[PDB]
């Protein structure tokens, strides 16, 4: 059993900026870490090996250091072709497991900007084929991370329901989050309020939107 | 110049069998360790198997959670890396890189023998995807407006496409003449093994009434194609 | 073309199985 959680699990910053994620290891393992690096759109790459050797052909802003259970990466002058996520990777367990970090996502840095919440109920032409739909969208805001619990009659919903987040927007810079709780018509049209409460850190208290079924 | 040539990925249902392939070059193949590694959208990267070249044994290992479904094995007469997939299931869904892996030896006296295994080389990945469904065209709802989607003078509204396999679908507003403040989201695959996504769009709310909006849907693969009109709604 | 039948690799796994036949000995 051994474990690796990187720290910050998501962190911004501006480009020709120093960052420094970290890689935390549950047992000491030396020098047996690797860095990698994943764009969505590409194939992941190599960055540093064996703690701190730098890969041939990955520029000089690159660099590792640590030695036992802590570890890290910098990328001084941070340039926009290395907005990415990033991962360590140890290798050294007995047992080829090859165990890697949770993944710490490099955002660009803006101005603090809450959700726009809106709701839906579900339309007639869904729930005359017997389902019930609500969406919730929460619009343009920043940083990423941002919860969305849903009640119905203030019975917490878990396990029915699926999120879907956009890519930072090119313009705005900002992030967009569209929430679907599914139900049978018979189960939707024997309860009354569904709401969708947000919380993120632009909102000064949780935000809720709600709706009464019979009156909508 | 390297290159890892991916192929062999596609759709195939719970308990199916599927062999993904990885044509190399630019490389002595035969002289080079090899790893599978998967992520699934949303989730980090796990390790799946790698084997070593064929004179080493080969020495073979596995991850836990695809022992005794997986099978790695190459061809070093025609460069290629395979991996066997029986038995597939669900959480199986994810995108298999292919890998050239090296080992950095250790100099140090007392750990004389080991080595730091790490991945050199990815492939850009192929994408498996385990679901039950076959070819269906999607459901596109309405995500009415009304002021429970309005925030001052800017209302929200949108299409639910929902219930369709398999990827991709396309989506856009009044025939591509609205684009400014649109959002379509990634689709995300449900329990049911079918796909929903959203698409939704900011407007000024005082154009509510006098602003046709149409969603135009196409879903190729099932050759269904629907413009959806959205009005608002009170609510 | 393999003018040598004797041609065969060497990579760094041969390094580190010999690392290791000499830290025993």
């Amino acid at each position: 059993d051994i474990r690796l959680t990187q720290s910050p699990s998501s962190l911004s910053a501006s480009v020709g900026d120093r960052i420094t994620i970290t890689c935390r290891a549950s047992q000491s393992i030396k020098d047996y870490l690797n860095w990698y690096k994943h764009r969505p759109g590409e194939a992941p790459k190599l960055l540093i090996y064996s703690a701190s050797k730098l890969r041939s052909g990955v520029s000089s802003r690159f660099s590792g250091s640590g030695y036992g259970s802590a570890f890290t990466l910098t990328i001084s002058s941070l340039q926009p072709e290395d907005f990415a996520t990033y991962y360590c990777q140890e290798s050294y367990s007995s047992v080829p497991m090859y165990i890697f970090g949770q993944g710490t996502k490099v955002d660009l840095k803006r101005t603090v900007a809450a959700p726009s919440v809106f709701i839906f109920p579900p339309s007639d032409e869904q729930l005359k084929s017997g389902t019930a739909s609500v969406v919730c969208l929460l619009n343009n805001f920043y940083p990423r991370e941002a919860k969305v619990q849903w009640k119905v009659d203030n019975a917490l919903q878990s396990g029915n329901s699926q999120e879907s987040v956009t890519e930072q927007d090119s313009k705005d810079s900002t992030y967009s989050l569209s929430s679907t709780l599914t139900l049978s018509k018979a189960d939707y049209e024997k309860h009354k309020v569904y709401a969708c409460e947000v919380t993120h850190q632009g909102l000064s208290s949780p935000v809720t939107k709600s709706f009464n079924r019979g009156e909508c | 110049q390297v290159q890892l040539v991916q192929s062999g990925g596609g759709l195939v249902k719970p308990g199916g069998s599927l062999t993904l392939s990885c044509v190399t070059s630019g490389f002595t193949f035969s002289n080079t360790w090899m790893s599978w590694v998967r992520q699934t959208p949303g989730k980090g990267l796990e390790w799946v198997a790698r084997i070593s070249r064929v004179g080493d044994g080969p020495i073979i290992d596995y991850a836990a959670p695809v022992k005794g479904r997986f099978i790695i094995s190459r061809d070093d007469s025609r460069n290629t890396l395979f991996l066997h997939m029986n038995n597939l299931k669900t959480e199986d869904t994810a995108v298999y890189y292919c890998t050239a892996d090296e080992g950095a030896p250790i100099l140090r006296f007392f750990e004389w023998g080991y080595y730091n295994y790490y991945m050199d080389v990815w492939g850009k990945g192929t994408t498996v995807i385990v679901s039950s469904a076959s070819t269906k065209g999607p459901s596109v709802f309405p995500l009415a407006p009304s002021s429970k989607s309005t925030s001052g003078g800017t209302a929200a509204l949108g299409c639910l496409v929902k219930d369709y396999f398999p990827e991709p679908v396309t989506v856009s507003w009044n025939s591509g003449a609205l684009t400014s403040g649109v959002h379509t989201f990634p689709a995300v695959l449900q329990s049911s093994g079918l796909y929903s996504l959203s698409s939704v769009v900011t407007v000024p709310s005082s154009s509510l009434g006098t602003q046709t909006y149409i969603c135009n849907v196409n879903h190729k693969p099932s050759n269904t194609k629907v413009d959806k009109r959205v009005e608002p709604k009170s609510c | 073309k393999e003018l040598d039948k004797w041609a065969s690799l060497w990579n760094w796994f041969d390094i580190t199985n010999w690392l290791w036949y000499i830290r025993k000995k």
